[PDB]
């Protein structure tokens, strides 16, 4: 066939899209215990019975958790069993033979879902498919219980029957590269921006201030963010797996936590710094020197290191459940599993405390600005909008994640992994958003223009 | 887009007193540092005397005890009291406003500059 380019029309990818891959035992929309790629264990409400059937199917004590290999094997077994189920049946086979490969895959999909007998139950629909009346069968299949229980999937299967093409599944592959280029743009923006900032502060002598000494730290954290964390994360998501080993996996995770913590805590330090610089400038200039500021930076990076490399490299962050053990054992797995202790501690240190301090400090500024030696002009509005951006961007980017990060560790399976990763990346873009917020000074402007010779 | 009106400078004998004054015409953020700098003949621009919007002040080590800065009620006008002048106080005095409108940094507003000559 000479076909080796992405997305070949078949039943396996279609079912992968319609079902999804979940290694731990879950409940479908109906309520039956399902595992892997749409593999029905049992109709019994008891989880122990499901574990029994699973252990019998696999051939070992799985504790409700199977590996990728076993999941794929079960998937293929169920597909082949569905096909043989079609061929054995007297109502399914005459229809199956009189279908193109695509519609054949649609039928195999239906049988894979609701079983041989169930699909054979569809007398009128199969009769219509047999006489090649695709649209009538499309209308008819939408009047079943199957369309009411799982409408999103039923629509795709029905559309596949009607059109005879992979239109309902072809669009799904576009979003992959579609978001890949977005990730690329993110990396480019972060790296370029932060490198520009660091270069600006390091090269020019007029940008050698304490505030800028903190900005340097923030830009460094965001730089290592855009160089190590974000690209490897993008590769991890796009390629579906991890090809660097457990050591580099946990090392990458360590870099992640370290950089995020250092970034946010540096934001906090900047907030406090500006508070003292604005409220009591004469004391701020005398007390806070460059050495003391560098000591502050060192302390922040130390605290960030204690909440990143220390617990992770020592495997203190590790969970105890079976899936976590399997992923830690698997060299190609780099999924993130933690206990309540590390999740809560890291969330409090990295985000929540700096959040509280920043809110309190900026509120102190906004409140103390109203009690100076002074008509509701435009300057106060502009300043309020400025701080609105400063706190607004940070909150909008990092709050939804650390909330989710604290909930997904309390009640199990309330937040889907997609949302977790997504919000984590919405946290990631803040690293790129920072150089646009903390570098708007005239000196920074002149530096930025002179650097690239605009 | 604000203006700074300086007034008070001029010729003065050694040991005499002089009063500088800077009026800020325009909208300035409530948190600011309004002060005076100077340029001596052949020397860099040095800070003379700055006052914070919160009342607190700050002076150079060569003018402390001789110079004293204050400000008006809400007119945003700053008055610099210069007593016991010296020949090394002969310089070009600039009025200045440090505005913390963007919080992260500070916008500087400068004056036209006034000449002060002390008769040696
Ligand atoms: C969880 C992860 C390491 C990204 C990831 C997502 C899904 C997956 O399968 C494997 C990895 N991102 C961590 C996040 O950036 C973070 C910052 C500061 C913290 O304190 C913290 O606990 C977590
Ligand atoms: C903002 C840009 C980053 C998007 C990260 C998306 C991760 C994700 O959704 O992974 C699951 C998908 O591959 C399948 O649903
Ligand atoms: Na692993």
């Amino acid at each position: 066939d000479a076909e080796n380019l992405y997305f070949q029309g078949n039943i396996f990818e279609m079912l992968r899209i319609d079902e999804g891959l979940r290694l731990k035992i879950y409940k479908d929309t109906e309520g039956y215990y399902t595992i892997g790629i749409g593999h029905l264990l049992t109709k019994s409400p008891s989880l122990n019975a499901a574990k029994s059937e699973l252990d019998k199917a696999i051939g070992r004590n799985t504790n409700g958790v199977i590996t990728k290999d076993e999941a794929e094997k079960l998937f293929n077994q169920d597909v082949d069993a569905a096909v043989r189920g079609i061929l054995r049946n007297a109502k399914l086979k005459p229809v199956y033979d009189s279908l193109d490969a695509v519609r054949r895959a649609a039928l195999i999909n239906m049988v894979f879902q609701m079983g041989e007998t169930g699909v054979a139950g569809f007398t009128n629909s199969l009769r219509m498919l047999q006489q090649k009346r695709w649209d009538e069968a499309a209308v008819n299949l939408a009047k079943s219980r199957w369309y009411n229980q799982t409408p999103n999937r039923a629509k795709r299967v029905i559309t596949t029957f009607r059109t005879g093409t992979w239109d309902a599944y072809a669009a799904d592959e576009v979003w992959v590269v579609g978001m890949g280029i977005v990730m690329s743009l993110i990396v480019l923006a972060i790296v370029f921006g932060n490198v520009l900032v660091i270069t600006a502060i390091a090269k020019f002598e007029r940008l050698q201030t304490v505030t800028n000494y903190f900005i340097t730290s923030l830009a460094c954290a965001d730089l290592v963010m855009g160089l190590a964390v974000v690209p490897f994360g993008a590769a991890h998501i796009l390629t579906k797996t991890w090809t660097f080993g457990n050591f580099w996996c946990e090392f990458w995770t360590s870099i992640d936590v370290l950089c995020v913590t250092a970034s946010i805590e540096t934001l906090c330090v900047i907030a406090v710094d500006r508070y003292f610089a604005i409220t009591s400038p004469f004391k701020y200039q005398s007390l806070l020197t460059k050495n003391k500021a560098r000591v502050i930076i060192l302390m922040v990076w130390i605290v960030s290191g204690l909440t990143s490399f220390l617990p992770i490299q020592m495997h203190w962050y590790r969970a105890t459940h079976q899936e976590a053990i399997n992923c830690y054992a698997e060299e190609t797995c780099c999924d993130f599993f933690t206990n309540q202790a590390y999740a809560i501690a890291s969330s409090i240190v990295s985000f929540y405390v700096p959040l509280v301090i920043m809110v309190f400090v900026y509120s102190r500024v906004f409140q103390e600005a109203k009690r100076q030696l002074q008509k509701f002009a435009l300057k106060e509005h502009k300043a309020l909008k400025t701080l609105g951006i400063i706190m607004g961007t940070f909150t909008l980017c990092w709050l939804p994640f650390f909330i989710v990060n604290i909930v997904h560790v309390i009640q199990d399976n309330l937040i889907r992994k997609e949302v977790y990763i997504l919000l984590n990346w919405i946290g990631y873009v803040n690293s790129g958003f920072n150089p646009l917020i903390y570098c708007r000074s005239p000196d920074f402007r002149i530096a930025f223009q002179e650097l690239l010779c605009l | 887009q604000v203006q700074l009106q300086e007034s008070g400078g001029g010729l003065v004998q050694a040991g005499g007193s002089l009063r500088l004054s800077c009026a800020a015409s325009g909208s300035i953020f409530a948190l600011n540092i309004m002060g005076w700098y100077r340029q001596a003949p052949g020397k860099q621009r040095e800070l003379v005397a700055a006052i914070h919007s919160g009342g607190t002040t700050n002076y150079a080590n060569s003018v402390k005890g001789r110079f004293t800065i204050s400000r008006d009620n809400a007119a945003n006008t700053v008055y610099l009291q210069m007593n016991s002048l010296k020949p090394e106080d002969t310089a070009v005095y600039y009025c200045n406003v440090k505005d913390f409108g963007a919080i992260i940094y500070d916008y500087d507003y400068w004056g036209q500059g006034t000449q002060v000559t002390v008769s040696s």
